[PDB]
């Protein structure tokens, strides 16, 4: 049983992320008015297992070579497990935390890549994207510290039966503003990309991990919005409709990503740390002062069962 | 519990003879200084959650914050060192002697 | 035994992928990243002190909480400001 | 599945122990990270889930990061590498075998102590409320809100100081 | 005039602070004016995560009732009249 | 046009649509038709294990009722 | 049978090679509007599974794509080098099949396939990205006409 | 006939209207959801891809390729 649900959880993940890579190409495609892949096969369903095939085609220390994209993937692949579909594989009080941890654990990666490289034009690159890597988990942190007042238990469960009536965006979306950002730096994507926008090492398999792996944390991402801030309906009876309706906000925000992607230039590394430390950092921290204040001055303190 | 323990105060007395001993480093040093701090963290814990005393628990957390902390002074002196000098080695410190 | 499964799981597919990989086919300083690494810290572990809220809340000396609670944000965040106006979030050399 | 402590205890031992026997750094480090995720997992095992998890969240994700960035950015591996690690490492599998032999040495003598081994499984806990709520080191840690306010104006001090000290250090 | 100008000025040139600082005011404000804030530690305390070990009857102690659905105890019909 | 997307946006739909479901109907094909019980405290798991004792069988899915 | 599976294997992994065709660029000079005009939307370069542009430890294809001269002949060369096998290679232009109009001049490689191998050839100054496709089809084509498996499972 | 770009007519005003229109410019990102409506707007149009084995782009009598000798 368990092992046939891992795979479930682990074979369609993968087929839903080649085929995202897909719907990249085309969206951008169609954005930038031409079409996109429509040869390989009938509107182009196999340019990814061409890419795979490829890939593992090309030829090229073996310990970071192999641990560092390894280590990424497994976590990104494990930050799936705790979610609510609507009842979750495995259910973790204080799974956000552990989704947190295995989230910025990758650093870790992308700095022994550096390390074994003697590249100083490596270790620049590495440093930089660490660091605001870093800078934005942070507030990627605080948000839900913030929030999650309004439910007394890091479960993720209890989101839903929360959003039951209402929803999490009509309120905090000076947050949803900010969350829906950060993601775009953890995962080094648009308009923050800069560390694959300035070239000056990663062969062809550990770059099909590494590629699997973000694009993997851009699901995920935005799979953690859908349930968070825009709670589904939890009519006990559905669950299919609640992962129904799961799936299409999924799908609006990995294309909302790629509008972006398509539409706006890239952030310069100064600009970029001064937007963090000097716009996000004090709103953060007010607006988590104030969500700590509204259930004092109002009656809305939350339990915990 | 009483064989982890007693695991552990080794991996304190092993911490203690990597930075009382030194290998032309600095780092080591304090790498051994934080696994000293993470065992000690571990086994106050530990103690806490088998005698269910709540009230105590603050004290690991008290801790590890100020090893943090120490840690960071340490590491900012390291690198005042290597930048003035050129590394981050023992044997140029042979100053004061006079 | 669920999450040893899941891991295991996880890790050996990737070796998989990587081993499949290897067979189908046959510095000076910059003190602003150790200050902006140190601002990293001295922040997580604001993030250590505050995560408890959630339980904290549910207690009876809301006086206290509220109190203790916008203490540290307000004294952290003119830390924040003081490390600003001095220049640590400049980047220009 | 009883032996598990006893595994996390020793790993954590071992981790130490290649610090101890200072290594080369790059690969000191894999060793410091798998001492803190085994001793995250015996508090884990324990029953101290929030503890492991902060642990997880600060202790790796906030020092052991800006270790390796300071270390990178500051430090050069000159090749010291006379086969210095593959000593150390035929220095620590006699250390190892030292240590094994030493334990089944000590349990003779001591049988009730130092580590009871036929029984091994039990002896990890000893009382628990089996039909209570509100038992989860949350609350011990969420307690300085409430009361022990001291720990927490302490910590807040400290790095409310400790912003001051590195930059007047640094300049 | 002075402050006024200020703020016209401060709110085109950098409102992030503005917002910042008003939220931050408010948070400190607010709870000592509205009246709904006291009705969460009377909650907190009501909310029975243990249970109410009873006593015994040897004196002439009129407040405590004999039995539970009895009217002569603390009661907190507020709480569903909210 | 755009109409030549779907066959990539249903594919990625039905694909994080199966794991949902998937995991619903195998946990209550295991615990007989209702779900699968959580224990966020010690009470719940004294609770399951109670049931487990008295089940007759080692196992928690069944409830009995007043036939006992 | 195993030569009949043997041959549909390589047919396949051609397909591979085939599709995720990935490019380095080096262009140089006016041979390199028309790249751009290529992979413009009229043309599409992408609609092949080939994308616009990609660093080179991860390419497979490089054009080449302007005048050669002596002081980017290392660096062309060290590219050729660098880049993983199997590596094609197409030249776009008379400047770099055979030195075009700078032919008799002094600062000139007189055609790339002197520093560098090649499997396909274009005409032009410029071409036209329409001659670029017909180039880049003939190269899938003398990909497709590879038969690896069955000379090593003869060997 | 000279001109004059990025220069206003005169001086601005501190009008408490313009603050609060650049104030919220500058918070909900008016000018860059803008742009996102205009790349909707293009990827709800026609491209103008073709497929060149099967369709073949224009030209002009004029054209200058392959060479060709002739006869009378
Ligand atoms: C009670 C409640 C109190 C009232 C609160 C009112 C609402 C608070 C609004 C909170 C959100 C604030 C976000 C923000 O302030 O971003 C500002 C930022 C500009 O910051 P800066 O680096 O200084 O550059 C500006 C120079 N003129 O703007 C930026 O440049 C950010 C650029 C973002 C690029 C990504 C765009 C994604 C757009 C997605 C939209 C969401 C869908
Ligand atoms: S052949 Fe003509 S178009 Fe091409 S690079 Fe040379 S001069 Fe330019």
């Amino acid at each position: 049983m368990f092992f046939i649900n891992i795979l479930t959880l682990l074979v369609p993940i993968l087929i839903a992320m080649a085929f995202l890579t897909l719907v990249e190409r085309k969206i951008l495609g169609y954005m930038q008015l031409r079409k996109g892949p429509n040869i390989v096969g009938p509107y182009g369903i196999l340019q990814p297992f061409a890419d795979a095939m490829k890939l593992f085609m090309k030829e090229p220390s073996m310990s970071l070579f192999i641990i560092a994209p390894t280590l990424s993937l497994t976590l990104a692949l494990s930050l799936w497990v705790p979610l609510p579909m609507p009842h979750p594989l495995i259910n973790l009080n204080l799974g956000i935390l552990f989704i947190l941890a295995t989230s910025s654990l990758s650093v870790y990666s992308i700095l022994w890549s550096g390390w074994a490289s003697n590249s100083k034009y490596s270790l620049f690159g590495a440093l930089r994207a660490v660091a605001q890597t870093i800078s934005y988990e942070v507030t990627m942190a605080i948000i839900l510290l913030s929030v999650l007042l309004m439910n007394g238990s890091y479960s993720l469960q209890t989101l839903i039966t929360t959003q039951e009536h209402m929803w999490l965006l009509l309120p905090a979306w000076p947050m949803a503003m900010m969350w829906f950002i950060s993601t775009l730096a953890e995962t080094n994507r648009a308009p923050f990309d800069l560390t694959e926008g300035e070239s000056e090492e990663y062969a062809a398999g550990p770059f099909a991990l590494f590629f699997m792996a973000e694009y993997t944390n851009i699901i995920l991402m935005n799979a953690l919005t859908t349930i968070i801030f825009l709670g589904p309906l939890y009519y006990i009876n559905l669950p299919e409709l609640y992962s129904t309706n799961f799936m299409m906000e999924a799908l609006l925000l990995s294309s909302t990503f790629l509008w972006i992607r398509a539409s706006y230039p890239r952030f310069r590394y100064d600009q970029l740390m001064h937007l963090l430390w000097k716009n996000f950092l004090p709103l953060t921290l007010a607006l988590c002062m104030w969500h700590i204040s509204l259930p004092i001055f109002t009656a809305g303190v939350p339990p915990y069962m | 519990m009483p064989s982890t323990f007693f695991n552990l105060t080794m991996a304190f007395s092993l911490s203690l003879l990597g930075t009382l001993m030194f290998r032309s480093h600095l780092m080591s040093t304090l790498l051994c200084l934080e696994g000293m701090v993470l065992s000690l963290f571990i086994m106050t814990s530990v103690t806490s959650l088998n005698s269910n005393s709540m009230s105590s628990m603050p004290i690991p957390i008290t801790i590890l914050v100020f090893a943090a902390c120490e840690a960071a002074v340490g590491l900012a002196l390291l690198v005042k060192v290597s930048n003035t000098y050129g590394t981050d080695y023992v044997q140029n410190l042979n100053l004061l002697q006079c | 035994m669920n999450l040893y499964t899941v891991i295991f799981i996880n890790i050996l597919l990737s070796l998989t992928l990587i081993l499949v990989a290897f067979w189908l086919p046959q510095l000076p300083f910059s003190m602003k990243f150790f200050l902006v690494a140190i601002t990293f810290l001295l922040f997580d572990l604001e993030i250590a002190l505050l995560l408890p809220l959630p339980w904290a809340i549910q207690t009876i000396k809301t006086s206290t909480m509220m109190i203790m609670a916008f203490i540290l944000v307000t004294i952290l965040s003119l830390g924040l400001a003081y490390e600003w106006t001095q220049k640590g979030l400049e980047w220009t050399e | 599945m009883n032996n598990y402590i006893f595994v996390l205890s020793s790993l954590f031992l071992v981790g130490c122990l290649g610090l101890a026997l200072k290594p080369s750094l790059i690969y000191g480090g894999l060793g410091l990270i798998v001492s803190g995720f085994v001793g995250c997992l015996m508090v884990l095992g324990f029953g101290g889930s929030f503890l492991g998890l902060m642990v997880f969240l600060i202790y790796l994700g906030g020092m052991l990061v800006v270790f390796g960035y300071t270390t990178a950015m500051a430090t050069e591996e000159y090749p010291e590498t006379w086969g210095s690690n593959w000593l150390i490492l035929g220095f620590l599998v006699l250390g190892v075998i030292m240590e094994v032999f030493l334990i089944c040495v000590l349990n003779y003598y001591d049988e009730v102590g130092v580590i009871n081994l036929d029984g091994l499984g039990d002896w990890l806990m000893y009382e628990v409320d089996d039909v209570g709520v509100m038992l989860e080191g949350g609350i011990g840690v969420a307690a300085m809100y409430s009361c022990a306010t001291w720990m927490m104006v302490v910590a807040g001090w400290s790095l409310f100081a400790g912003i001051f000290i590195i930059i007047e250090i640094t300049r | 005039g002075r402050i006024s100008a200020f703020l016209k000025n401060a709110w085109a040139k950098e409102p992030v602070l503005v917002v910042s600082f008003s939220v931050w005011g408010l948070a400190i404000i607010m709870p000592m004016i509205s009246p709904y804030t006291k009705y969460a530690s009377m909650i907190n305390k009501a909310t029975p995560y243990n249970y109410p070990v009873p006593v015994r009857d040897d004196g002439n102690m009129p407040d405590v009732p004999s039995h539970p659905q009895d009217p002569l105890g603390p009661s907190l019909d507020w709480l569903k009249n909210l | 046009m755009w109409f030549e997307i779907l066959p990539g946006l249903a594919i990625m739909g039905v694909c994080l649509v199966i794991p949902g479901v998937s995991t619903a109907y195998i946990h209550k094909f295991t615990n007989g038709g209702k779900e699968k019980r959580v224990a966020r405290v010690q009470y719940q798991w004294y609770l399951m294990e109670r049931d487990r004792r008295i089940s007759g069988v080692n196992r928690y899915y069944v409830s009995k009722g007043l036939e006992n | 049978r195993a030569e009949y599976v043997v041959t549909k294997l390589d047919d396949l992994i051609n397909w591979a090679r085939r599709s995720s065709l990935w490019p380095m660029t080096f262009g140089l000079a006016c041979c390199a509007v028309e790249m751009m005009h290529m992979a413009a939307p009229r043309y599409d370069m992408d609609r092949f599974g080939v994308v616009f542009r990609a660093s080179p430890r991860q390419a497979d294809v490089m054009i080449v794509a302007g005048t050669l001269t002596n002081k980017m002949a290392p660096a062309l060369r060290k590219v050729y080098d660098q880049m993983p096998e199997p590596r094609y290679v197409v030249s776009m232009g008379s400047c770099a099949n055979g030195g075009g109009y700078y032919h008799y001049s002094y600062s000139v490689v007189r055609g790339c396939d002197r520093i560098v191998p090649v499997d396909i050839y274009v005409p032009g100054c410029p071409p036209t990205a329409e001659a670029l496709l017909y180039g880049i089809l003939q190269l899938q084509r003398k990909i497709k006409r590879e038969q690896k498996l069955k000379i090593w499972y003869r060997r | 006939t000279y001109k004059y770009v990025n220069k206003k007519e005169q001086e601005s005003e501190v009008d408490m209207k313009s603050a609060t229109d650049n104030a919220a410019r500058i918070l909900m990102w008016t000018e860059l959801i803008r742009g996102l409506g205009m790349t909707l707007s293009y990827l709800f149009r026609e491209p103008a891809t073709i497929n060149y084995p099967f369709e073949k782009g224009p030209l002009s009598p004029r054209f200058r390729g392959e060479h060709a000798l002739r006869r009378y």
